[PDB]
């Protein structure tokens, strides 16, 4: 890790609001599409 | 009255025996055509991988 890095690595959280319901709806749409194919 | 009745009587045992075997043959064929059918379904790991890719990870 030689060399002074220019930035500190904070957590990548930028999407502060990402409802679990939307994520589990997208997972379900992708799941259905793949199963149908 | 006499002759044909006697020869029909003589026929009964063999015909009964043969028809019992024929019935058993039908049952045996019915059983022989049965075979557990296992189905294959898309593994969920590929779904989990496509989910990850869609996230841009």
């Amino acid at each position: 890790i030689s060399g002074v890095s220019p930035l500190l690595y904070f957590p990548p959280t930028t999407t502060s609001t990402t409802n679990r319901e939307d994520q589990i709806n997208k997972n379900t749409n992708i799941a259905i599409q793949m199963i149908k194919r | 009255d006499i002759m044909v009745p006697s020869f029909v009587y003589n026929k009964l045992p063999v015909i009964h025996f043969l028809q019992e075997k024929r019935a058993e043959q039908k049952l045996r064929r019915v059983l022989d055509e049965t075979y557990t059918e296992w189905t294959e379904e898309l593994d969920q790991a590929h779904v989990t991988d496509a989910i990850t890719r869609s996230l841009n990870i």
